């Protein structure tokens, strides 16, 4: 039987009890569990079914619906990379050729120690300072390589 | 506290309303705010009836500034003679490529959003409020929770709002990824704990909305003109810009400009003055070949000398303006915008979920000179039927801006057709 950790539980019981209904709380708990596991793991979802009072297939087809769930890849540090117009003018290619040479992988893959996956994202509505990526929740322009290495640097 | 690392958008005003504090690039917390006479506007509105507000509003002219310009006191007016209770909802989920200019009122002033929900709920008589912000701006949410905690402590949200007997709670909902949340009846449908999928209009969600109650969705930006309308009366925020077209706009500008960033301008402003006047010119000095109204429209360099207003000849939606220069490929370009389609469609209607599929894989064939003579046909009949049985906005305009470059661009489409 799946169990959530106590900490964990703590964070999704005080989003249910939020919101004047529990059910509003669906995708603050599913971020929250994302973030604790660094996806979303498949047995996490009937325990969260529970809590929600929602029948497990409708936990799975929000799940299945919005595209910063992640239900295949564990990764420590998402990196999410604008593939959208203004990015795409202004050097997407360049920043994705500058994560391939400083990680070794390319959009979808995750590095060998599950440290860092590279995601391609739409426009992230920061198309002023393109190209665009988060680490996380951390957004930061695309500079340069050395500028990037010092940046990717800090997340250990 | 800290919170996550925002890249610092320019900002620049000629009006000082709306980027007053937001074109400093930093959180201005309550006490700020205070010093500037922040809630001030929502002391003085508690004290008018909220028939009175709804006709400030009204008369002010205050358009939808989400990028369909419906009057807002209009809308307003539609909410209160249904029954309540109704509910508020701030539209935060700003998604439309090329658009920024909301997410520096939240992370910048997010009091001034704050207040403008406050005296918005109070006008509609709506005693729950809600801030659906996208997933993808996470230190706009941090920044949101905390300053509606520092509200709560100065006593501008709870019961009994400053002894008027209006009581209010803001509730902050976070989007997963999903463009077609920022529609409004699908953001009430994400709201409900459901899958973002539009539902059949009308009803409009003034008539049936959240849990079927009658409820109103602005946009951040519509609603900071709130405290403005209040604290200089809806005749003075007239004087503002042309009196048709009324009030301070920010226009988020990207691409090929010398100074991309977010401008706070009067709407008599044109295209070319936004451009050239206020954004510094192009990069090297190159021609306009031409401007993305976001994923909207396209714009070519005939068409500048055009008012940023919600005219029929203007340039209207977002007020957002990508810019291509001489050098940029129109296909290329086109191939963007339907790849976004493509990838945001929720998939209820067929017409939609087919078609804006379609037209990305099919351009991508074109673009990469792998197309059949009927890919060409194909492509061209796609693009003109995405709409048909469309139930929101997305499938009426998925092969909107797409089709004005195959008009305004034929040179540059042929040489791909060869
Ligand atoms: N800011 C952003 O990031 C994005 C903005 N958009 C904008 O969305 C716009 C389309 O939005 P829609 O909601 O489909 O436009 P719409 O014109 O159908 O409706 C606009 C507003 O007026 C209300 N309304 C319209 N007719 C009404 C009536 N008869 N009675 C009562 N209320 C009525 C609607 O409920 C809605 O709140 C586009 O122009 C585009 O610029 C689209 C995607 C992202
Ligand atoms: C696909 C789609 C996405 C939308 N996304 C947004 C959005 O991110 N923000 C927004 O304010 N309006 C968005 N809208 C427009 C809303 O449906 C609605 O018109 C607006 O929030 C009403 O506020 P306003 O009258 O103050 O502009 C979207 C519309 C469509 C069709
Ligand atoms: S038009 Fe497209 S995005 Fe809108 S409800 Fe239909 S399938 Fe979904
Ligand atoms: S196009 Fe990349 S952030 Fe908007
Ligand atoms: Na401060
Ligand atoms: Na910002």
């Amino acid at each position: 039987e799946f169990e959530f950790p106590e900490e964990l539980k703590t964070k999704l019981q005080e989003h249910i009890n939020y919101f004047p209904k529990k059910r509003q709380a669906i995708l603050l708990c599913l971020h929250e569990i994302q973030n604790y596991y660094g996806y979303i793991p498949p047995e996490s979802l009937k325990p969260l079914a529970d809590m929600l009072e929602l029948p497990l297939n409708h936990v799975e087809g929000v799940v299945a619906f919005y595209d910063m769930f992640d239900r295949e890849d564990k990764a420590k540090y998402r990196i999410r990379v604008c593939v959208s117009i203004v990015c795409h003018l202004m050097g997407t290619n360049k920043l994705l050729k500058a994560l391939e040479n400083i990680l070794g992988i390319k959009p979808g893959e995750v590095t060998p120690d599950g440290k860092f996956k590279i995601v391609p994202v739409q426009c992230l509505s920061a198309c002023s300072e393109a190209p665009v990526f988060m680490v996380n929740d951390d957004e930061y322009k695309f500079e340069s390589e050395v500028q990037l290495n010092e940046i990717l640097s800090r997340y250990t | 506290r800290s919170y996550p690392a925002i890249p610092r958008i320019y900002a620049e005003t000629t009006l000082n309303m709306l980027l007053k504090r937001a074109k400093k690039p930093r959180v201005h917390s309550i006490d700020e705010y205070l010093k500037d006479g922040g809630y001030q506007a929502l002391e003085k509105a508690l004290n008018m009836s909220p028939e009175e507000i709804i006709d400030w509003v009204d008369k002010s002219t205050l358009r939808g500034r989400g990028g369909a310009g419906f009057p807002t006191g209009k809308k307003w007016k539609f909410a209160v003679q249904n029954p309540g209770p109704r509910y508020f909802i701030c539209n935060a989920d700003e998604s439309e490529p090329g658009t920024f200019k909301d997410r520096i009122i939240i992370e910048r002033d997010p009091h001034l959003l704050i207040e403008g929900i406050i005296i918005s709920s109070y006008a509609i008589g709506a005693n729950e409020a809600y801030i659906y912000i996208r997933g993808e701006y996470p230190a706009g949410y941090y920044i949101l929770r905390d300053a509606i905690e520092e509200a709560k402590k100065k006593g501008f949200l709870g019961k009994n709002i400053l002894g008027s007997g209006f009581d209010l709670e803001i509730y902050v909902a976070r989007g997963a990824g999903a463009y077609i949340c920022g529609e409004e009846t699908a953001l009430i449908e994400s709201l409900e704990g459901k899958r973002g999928h539009p539902r059949l209009k009308p009803p409009y969600p003034v008539q049936k909305g959240l849990w079927g109650k009658p409820t109103v969705v602005n946009n951040v930006e519509t609603i900071a003109n709130v405290p403005f309308i209040i604290s200089m009366g809806w005749e003075e925020y007239r004087y503002i810009g042309p009196s048709d077209y009324a009030g301070p706009k920010l226009f988020p500008v990207s691409g090929k400009v010398k100074k991309p960033g977010v401008y706070e301008l009067p709407m008599n402003t044109t295209l070319r003055e936004v451009i050239f006047k206020y954004a510094g010119g192009t990069l090297g000095n190159k021609k306009v070949k031409a401007v993305f109204s976001g994923a909207l429209d396209c714009f070519s360099s005939e068409e500048l000398d055009i008012p940023m207003d919600y005219s029929p000849l203007g340039f209207g939606g977002t007020g957002t303006v990508i810019v291509l220069t001489e050098e940029d490929d129109i296909v290329e370009a086109a191939l963007k915008i339907a790849e976004f389609y493509e990838h945001e469609t929720c998939g209820q209607c067929t017409p939609c979920r087919v078609g804006c599929y379609e037209q990305a894989n099919l351009l991508e064939k074109i673009y990469k000179g792998e197309a059949t003579e009927q890919d060409w046909e194909g492509f061209d009949f796609v693009n003109r039927n995405i709409q048909p049985t469309s139930i929101c906005g997305l499938g009426a305009v998925a092969g909107r801006l797409i089709r004005q470059t195959l008009e305004k661009f034929p040179e540059e489409w042929e040489k791909y057709r060869k």
